[PDB]
């Protein structure tokens, strides 16, 4: 019927209306929104958002560290079968190696075969950018005109091997010994300066090789841009879907099956894709929060008492800010729940607890590749789950404040309509 | 997808109480859990929380008086309250963090002489 009876049954609603009528309670909630936004998009260790982004990226990097060494790759620049091409990528987690060797000849690159070199180059560039970033520390979510320098090398040897030909990079026909080219390259809509150089090395007592050096100067390190790289990593793997043959250590957890095609890891890859997607959705709330900042104070006008039915045109914004913070918080938690081994089973669980959330280096800093990186995650997946959790627990008051602010504002928007 | 609190009651100031929360596995397993309360005239207030690995943290108003704990084998959350005051009178609720959006009935705690 009427309101008295309704508030006799739901007193927290009565308290909500009292607050919605009181400019200083509204202003307090608007302050709280300012502070919790800063916790989410300005802080690092304390932000559930930051940790979720970090987990999503770490899970992709770690997937590759676990299986990269076992992944076949080979052939020439045209994506076809090579007779005798050995193409080696540095600072990658190979079998007892800090490089990965792509020398599978005669077999035809493609699905359930060796990954083509073109595809490995895409995967490698992404892995180097992520690893450089993780080593340096991810910035806060609000900070998105940061940049980093990334530099990586690879080599080509064997007759017929076209994967370091100068024309691939725009270098003079020859060229290949000492030649260099500097060129822009677009990465996530930003302009990066890129220097690619070539040398020929003739070691005294064995085969000649070509070395290519890529220097990326000004790669963006924003959350949005790095999650695009993690997406490129895990999708390149899933789409090229190459053949793999793993090597188990006797004793300790074991990988099944021992061979097949990488896209066969369907849960692992789906989970990492979901995590990235959720992290991207979450990072997209950043703009909504900034646009609807709550730092201006509110009241009546002309020194007249505050009227919740006419003076609350700010409420739509206040509601959108708070809804957006709460969406961040929930996607963050969702990211963690996709990968957290407490709720996994079968072969997926044993992949995460047995491989992804372990590391065989030696805790060495993030982004470090060693001769023992292979067949382990070495991306701080366990610590990142733990820290996401700790941050969420320390977000208890703020989460309540955000819900109270969303409710105050919803109440005023209601009064406001009519 | 369910939450249920018990162990509240009327006590004397100085008194003490142990609350329990039975949570479903989908809510509890792998999730930060926590306690909350709703005092007369006020909105729900966060009180404490604890990570799956059992690390607790508390609001300033209860730090050093209350202790939250969890038993991961029975999907149970506990809150142990000492040196209770009349300020601590409220309906107490449990949930994960972040919150599942349907709350339990709560358990009433009243403190008075
Ligand atoms: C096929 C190749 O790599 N050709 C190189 C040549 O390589 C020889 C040479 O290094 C000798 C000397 O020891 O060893 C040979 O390897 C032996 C090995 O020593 C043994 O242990 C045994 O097991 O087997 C192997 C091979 O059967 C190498 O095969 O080295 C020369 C000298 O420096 C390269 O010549 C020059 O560099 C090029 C760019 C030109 O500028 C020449 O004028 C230079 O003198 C030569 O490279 C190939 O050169 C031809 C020239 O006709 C083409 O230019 C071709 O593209 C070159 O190969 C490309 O670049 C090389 C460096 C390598 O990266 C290839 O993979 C790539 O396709």
């Amino acid at each position: 019927e009427n309101l008295s009876k309704l508030l006799t049954r739901y007193s927290t609603l009565n308290t909500l209306i009292k607050l919605s009528a009181d400019p200083s309670a509204i202003n307090a909630a608007r302050e709280n929104l300012g502070a919790s936004a800063k916790n989410l998009i300005g802080d690092t260790k304390n932000s559930p958002a930051y940790q979720a982004v970090l987990l999503a990226i770490n899970a992709a990097v770690g997937f590759w560290n676990v299986l990269g060494y076992a992944t076949q790759c080979g052939g020439n620049a045209n994506g076809q079968e090579s007779t005798s091409s050995t193409t080696i990528f540095n600072n990658e987690p190979g079998y007892r190696s800090t490089s990965i060797t792509c020398s599978l000849n005669r077999y035809k690159p493609g699905y359930y075969g060796p990954m083509s070199i073109e595809n490995f180059k895409k995967l490698n560039e992404a892995y180097q950018i992520l690893q450089t970033a993780l080593n340096k520390g991810l910035p806060a979510l609000k900070e998105n005109n940061g940049t980093i320098n990334v530099e990586y090398t690879y080599t080509c040897s064997g007759g017929g091997n076209t994967n370091c030909d100068p024309s691939l990079f725009g270098i003079g026909g020859d060229g290949r010994n000492g030649g260099s080219v500097t060129k822009t390259q677009t990465i996530d809509g930003k302009q990066v300066n890129t220097t690619i150089s070539s040398k020929v090395v003739q070691p005294p007592h064995s085969a000649a090789y070509t070395e290519i050096t890529n220097a990326l100067n000004g790669v963006p390190d924003s959350a949005q841009a790095l999650l695009a790289q993690a997406s490129t990593l895990i999708n390149t793997i899933n789409t090229a879907c190459p053949y793999f043959s793993v090597t188990n250590k006797s004793g300790g957890p074991q990988m099944e099956p021992t061979r097949g095609k990488l896209c066969g890891f369907t849960e692992e890859i789906s989970a990492i894709q979901k995590m990235i997607t959720d992290a991207q959705e979450l990072v997209n709330q950043t703009s909504v929060i900034n646009e609807h900042e709550q730092s201006t104070p509110v009241g009546g006008n002309n020194g007249k008492p505050f009227n919740p039915f006419t003076d609350a045109s700010f409420a739509q914004g206040m509601l959108a800010n708070a809804s957006a913070q709460a969406k961040m918080l929930n996607l963050a938690h969702q990211v963690g729940q996709t990968i957290n081994p407490d709720n996994l089973t079968g072969t997926f669980k044993n992949f995460v607890t047995g491989f992804l959330a372990t590391c065989n280096n030696k805790g060495s800093p993030p982004g470090t590749v060693t001769t023992q990186t292979f067949a382990s995650g070495c991306a701080y997946v366990e610590q990142t789950i733990t820290n996401l959790n700790n941050s969420i627990a320390h977000f208890g008051t703020q989460e309540q404040q955000i819900q109270q602010a969303e409710n105050i504002a919803d109440t005023l928007v209601n009064f406001g309509s009519h | 997808v369910q939450l249920q609190e018990s162990g509240g009651g009327l006590v004397q100031p100085g008194g003490s109480l142990r609350l329990s929360c039975a949570a479903s596995g989908s809510i509890f397993s792998g999730n930060v859990m926590g306690w909350y309360r709703q005092a007369p005239g006020k909105l729900r207030e966060w009180v404490a929380a604890i990570t799956p690995q059992g690390v607790p943290n508390y609001a300033d108003s209860v730090k050093g008086r209350f202790t939250i704990s969890r038993d991961n084998a029975k999907n149970m959350l506990y809150l142990q309250m000492s040196s209770l005051k009349p300020e601590d009178t409220a309906l107490y609720y449990c949930n994960r963090l972040p919150n599942y959006r349907s709350w339990g009935q709560g358990t009433q705690v009243t403190v008075s002489s």
